[PDB]
RNA sequence: UCUCCAGGCAUACGCGUAUAACAACUCGGAUAACCAUUGUUAGUUAAUCAGACUAUAGGCAAUAAUCACACUAUAAAUCACCUAUAACUUCUCUGUUAACCCAACACCGGAAUGCCUAAAGGAAAGAUCCAAAAAGAUAAAAGGAACUCGGCAAACAAGAACCCCGCCUGUUUACCAAAAACAUCACCUCUAGCAUUACAAGUAUUAGAGGCACUGCCUGCCCAGUGAUCACUUGUUCCUAGGGACUAGCAUGACGGCUAAACGAGGGUCCAACUGUCUCUUAUCUUUAAUCAGUGAAAUUGACCUUUCAGUGAAGAGGCUGAAAUAUAAUAAUAAGACGAGAAGACCCUAUGGAGCUUAAAUUAUAUAACUUAUCUAUUUUAUAGUAUAAGUUUGAAAUUUCGGUUGGGGUGACC
RNA sequence: AACUAAUCCUAGCCCUAGCCCUACACAAAUAUAAUUAUACUAUUAUAUAAAUCAAAACAUUUAUCCUACUAAAAGUAUUGGAGAAAGAAAUUCGUACAUCUAGGAGCUAUAGAACUAGUACCGCAAGGGAAAGAUGAAAGACUAAUUAAAAGUAAGAACAAGCAAAGAUUAAACCUUGUACCUUUUGCAUAAUGAACUAACUAGAAAACUUCUAACUAAAAGAAUUACAGCUAGAAACCCCGAAACCAAACGAGCUACCUAAAAACAAUUUUAUGAAUCAACUCGUCUAUGUGGCAAAAUAGUGAGAAGAUUUUUAGGUAGAGGUGAAAAGCCU
């Protein structure tokens, strides 16, 4: 079949999968959110 | 071996040369026979008057050794009492 | 494929999703599902009356400005108790304890306006 | 995130709403293979207690009624409805149960054995030796737990003193006191084995997967020439 | 106004101003017209459509659904109502546009539900010409598989029978394999006597692991031998070649041919009909092609003023040796050569380069499972129970590492 | 007689010296699907780093990595499949520039930071990550000039004959002579690798021993060292690009595999009473042709299989790499 169409957009399960309160949940987590904070991302998380 | 070390920069003598040799400050080295203590039963007489020897190095094998140490293994010692007073210089080489 | 860098508003997402746009709350709902408002909740405008009054938007350019000098504690205290103090301690009529008698107030409760922490809005 | 379906408190005759689990654990793994799917099904807490006297109560023998005889998604045996004082509770029917019988439970040890009919429940002790029995009870007060299964008896090979060894369904032999309730007569649905699944699709409604397609002595040192 | 075509309108999810007017004519639409582009100004209005929406504590449930009546069946199947406590008149907030989403694109692709099938929605041809080759459709004298690896494809046909394998409906290598493989009802072997997170709110007619077509039908033999429920001879044990004890609470098994009707985009064989498959090709229309106008890529490329024949050569010469030919440039065609271009195309060998798998390779192995000795408690008169740990022994789930050389490539041999 | 182009100088940066810090940025909003004015429902890093790699294999072992004052004792004592290698202390020495808030035989737009910016853009996510600017004192003087100057073209197509040139010649071509270049092969190529052209960028580094040039000399050296002509100082040296792998910690089940919960679809006809039949919707993908930088990184046109069930479909949740899932294809996990 036809690839290339993998994302089929889910407004509930990105916020769930990347969002803020996710990345807060675990410890690994907040670790990726310091790693963005230092190199100066405008966009830290979904 | 080491040319550099990382902890003073200096070249590293290999130890198993200073185990196994002996160098007069003339620049040669001494060395025994391989084999002077194995299966002596098996030998003959003439045989085992050769092992007992101390024998000199070659030119090529005396600049390896050289290689090896380090300065420290080539200077001048006053040992009273030594047994290889007489054998640290050269007399009568034209050469 | 999303967009991460604009705002999470109410106009995206799915019907379920809803946010406020700022507006204050005026009143409660219950069970039963139903709104009820509360009046005191609505704020009110106090507004007062502007006949006769002489004062405009616009100043006059000969009307000469003043050298700025922001008020301070110490210039308010002078200004207001600091003279009845005077008096009376000439006339030995004063003692720390009556301090109240000057408009001190020991605590802010009980005042509808209180100034820490505030309770009014501008 | 599981949560078990096994919160509620309360005994009650109402049905109750299951969640299935797929062969997987707490942590979401697969654990046991071959289970997934079925038709959707309610549990009715049984209660296997038979003398259970009721609230504010005193402990002597009590009889009770046979509202219904009914069928059971979640066992092999059928299951009867039983009421008595003001109270109404669900119990495994023995073979040859009738809707409007009444059955006794009893609490005495008779120092000479009682007549037992089927489905009565009576001290080991009491019953005469080589009577055949069913949902017995290894320690007293616990709760019946062993031949609860579908046309099958135990029998009461033995008493001395005040121990008794009853022969389970396995034939492997098991020993208990004797103060222990039990109650007489096999259990129902004699020929349960018989049923015939007949098609696959018959395993799928009742939950179980395909299995999968995927198709020691050592010799001592003198054995290795003639392995 | 005319000629022809036939999935449209809403909601959900998603998207985020692409919506409408005016003005521009740079960039964007693979070209113009016109805008989907650029700039400026505007827009979507809800107590009913849609979302969010905190009084408390107790008590309690046998009787599906399908027009639910009849009717059975099996896979056993959607808060209410009461008892007391507390409160005692209210409308704010948010969604609402469009030619639209996922696929690098204004992509012949993918995309849930309700109503309806033309009353809704649309345009296959920029202009011209009528060559070859290529693609698609339709018609064809006489013959009817002579075609071909094969009736592939096509047909005014779309039917019949038999053989191999598998029982059957199902499943599988997304992007070279759909099958004879996998699963499957049926049948058989092995392990387990028990509760509060799987198995299971279960208990040997139960649960887990594994094998295997079913069905009937021949072939069924390690019971201790002979006497005959009885005596000896055996066998297995003890006590000393003697003397006792035990063997009467049971009693074989292992293959073949079978198939069995049905079923199959499975692999073969055959008959009939049918036909441009063929003898042997022809005609017409559409797409392409060619000419005019607009926009405008890709692999490729040491330099080239880029000829034929014989010889030489590494099966090899446009360019070297000897002969010969020879005004200069375009447009449309053929595919012999330029060992023509892109091949992630395959076979052979090497490396003290790797990885996956299997063990009977070497080295370990508090994965489990057992024990033993201490230690710590209990008791006991030494003694049996247990055991937050240490040291041994037994099992081995696993872990790390390696694959000498010359003998064509193997296969047995050898050899250093 | 000129188009395409070219010329430029400062934005900033780099390495040291010095010094702790007290920077913690109106109102309002934010840990809820962050940036939503108020109760529901509690909150919390980590047992020893491993492997690559060296030992020309590999299994004990392998500097830094895994920091404790300079100079010396000393690469000495010691440790080590006693081998690759590893390596002290006792004991001596030292107040150091000390406003040096300063310096440069450091870079100047392909350099120096990735930076005009962690932006645009790419990825579900962790994450990866660019390109470029130039007048003058004044533009309230119409934006300045300067250059036969790169490749590529134009002005100006071509004229029997040939690695394209050389000897020549009155004469551009005619006559004579002449088997492209680098690397690799047996010192040989009409063999075979590599190159469309222009501009910029793009690869040999260390002082044990030796030789040369000086100072002083039985002594040399600005403390610790060497010496039977020595000792001290100077000068003289050993490349670049390219794997399949292995280990640690994060990130992924919006695709696909299987499961949980809540929902949904199935016309007409014949049988019956069903994993039955014919055949749409819908799901799948047998066979042939077209297509092959395609409309499409797996499609289109026909033709085919199932179509009340082990059926198909939607929404949300679960299982993670020493692993998961698997009607086993060593299939699938963006
Ligand atoms: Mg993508
Ligand atoms: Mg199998
Ligand atoms: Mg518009
Ligand atoms: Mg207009
Ligand atoms: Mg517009
Ligand atoms: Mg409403
Ligand atoms: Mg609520
Ligand atoms: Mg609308
Ligand atoms: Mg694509
Ligand atoms: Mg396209
Ligand atoms: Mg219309
Ligand atoms: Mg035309
Ligand atoms: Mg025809
Ligand atoms: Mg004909
Ligand atoms: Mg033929
Ligand atoms: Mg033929
Ligand atoms: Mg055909
Ligand atoms: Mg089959
Ligand atoms: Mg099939
Ligand atoms: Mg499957
Ligand atoms: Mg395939
Ligand atoms: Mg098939
Ligand atoms: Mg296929
Ligand atoms: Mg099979
Ligand atoms: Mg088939
Ligand atoms: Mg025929
Ligand atoms: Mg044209
Ligand atoms: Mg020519
Ligand atoms: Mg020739
Ligand atoms: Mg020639
Ligand atoms: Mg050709
Ligand atoms: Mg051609
Ligand atoms: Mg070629
Ligand atoms: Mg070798
Ligand atoms: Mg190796
Ligand atoms: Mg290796
Ligand atoms: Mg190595
Ligand atoms: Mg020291
Ligand atoms: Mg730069
Ligand atoms: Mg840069
Ligand atoms: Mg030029
Ligand atoms: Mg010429
Ligand atoms: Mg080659
Ligand atoms: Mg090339
Ligand atoms: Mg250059
Ligand atoms: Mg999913
Ligand atoms: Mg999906
Ligand atoms: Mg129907
Ligand atoms: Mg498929
Ligand atoms: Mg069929
Ligand atoms: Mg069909
Ligand atoms: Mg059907
Ligand atoms: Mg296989
Ligand atoms: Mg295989
Ligand atoms: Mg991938």
């Amino acid at each position: 079949r036809a690839r290339g169409n993998e994302y089929q957009p889910s407004n509930i399960k990105r916020k769930h999968k990347h969002g803020w309160v996710r990345r807060l949940s675990t410890p690994a987590g907040v670790q990726v959110i310091l790693r963005r904070m230092l190199k100066g991302r405008k966009s830290l998380s979904h | 071996l080491t040319y550099c070390s990382t902890r003073k920069g200096k070249r590293k003598t290999v130890k198993s040369v200073v185990h196994r040799f002996l160098r007069l400050h003339s620049g040669l080295w001494l060395r025994r026979k391989a084999g002077y203590k194995k299966k002596l039963w098996k030998k003959s007489t003439a045989r085992k008057k050769r092992l007992r020897e101390f024998v000199f190095c070659s030119k090529t094998q005396s600049k390896l050794l050289d290689k090896m140490t380090t300065s420290f293994w080539k200077r001048r010692n006053w040992y009273a009492g030594d047994p290889y007073q007489m054998y640290h210089d050269r007399t009568n080489l034209r050469v | 494929g999303a967009d991460r860098m604009s705002k999470w508003t109410s106009k995206r997402g799915p019907r379920t999703f809803t946010k406020s746009r700022g507006a204050k709350k005026t009143g409660i709902y219950t069970s039963d599902r139903k709104f009820v408002q509360i009046k005191e909740m609505v704020p009110e405008f106090v507004v007062p009356d502007l006949t006769g009054f002489k004062l405009k938007p616009y100043v006059n350019y000969r009307a000469p400005a003043g050298i700025d000098t922001p008020l301070t504690a110490k210039a308010l205290f002078q200004e207001t108790v600091a003279p009845a103090i005077e008096k009376d301690f000439k006339e030995g009529t004063f003692d720390a304890n009556n301090l109240e008698k000057y408009g001190f107030e020991p605590t802010q409760e009980g005042k509808l306006f209180q100034l820490y922490p505030k309770n009014f809005p501008r | 995130k599981f949560v078990s379906w096994k919160s509620r408190t309360k005994y009650t005759v109402k049905p109750v709403k299951m969640r299935k689990s797929g062969g997987r654990d707490h942590t979401g793994r697969i654990r046991v293979h071959g289970i997934g799917g079925g038709h959707k099904q309610n549990y009715r807490m049984i209660d296997f207690l038979r003398f259970r006297p009721e609230k504010e109560k005193a402990p002597e023998p009590f009889e009770e009624k046979v509202v219904v005889v009914r069928y059971d998604p979640c066992r092999s045996a059928d299951i009867a409805l039983v009421a008595g004082g003001s109270r109404k509770r669900w119990i495994i029917a023995t073979e040859n149960m009738k809707a409007g019988d009444t059955i006794l439970n009893s609490n005495h040890i008779g120092r000479m054995a009682v007549a037992a009919q089927e489905g009565d429940a009576h001290p080991l002790g009491a019953l005469p030796v080589g009577t055949l029995i069913n949902n017995v009870e290894s320690e007293p007060g616990r709760g019946a737990q062993y031949i609860r299964a579908a046309g099958t008896c135990g029998v009461l090979l033995r008493k001395v003193n005040g121990t008794a060894i009853i022969q389970l369904p396995s034939k492997r032999q098991m020993q208990v006191l004797e103060s222990c309730t039990a109650t007489v007569g096999r259990v129902s649905n004699v020929n349960h084995n018989q049923r015939v699944i007949g098609k696959a699709g018959r395993n799928r409604w009742l939950g179980k997967r395909p299995n999968s397609g995927l198709w020691k002595i050592r010799p001592l040192p003198p054995m290795k020439s003639y392995v």
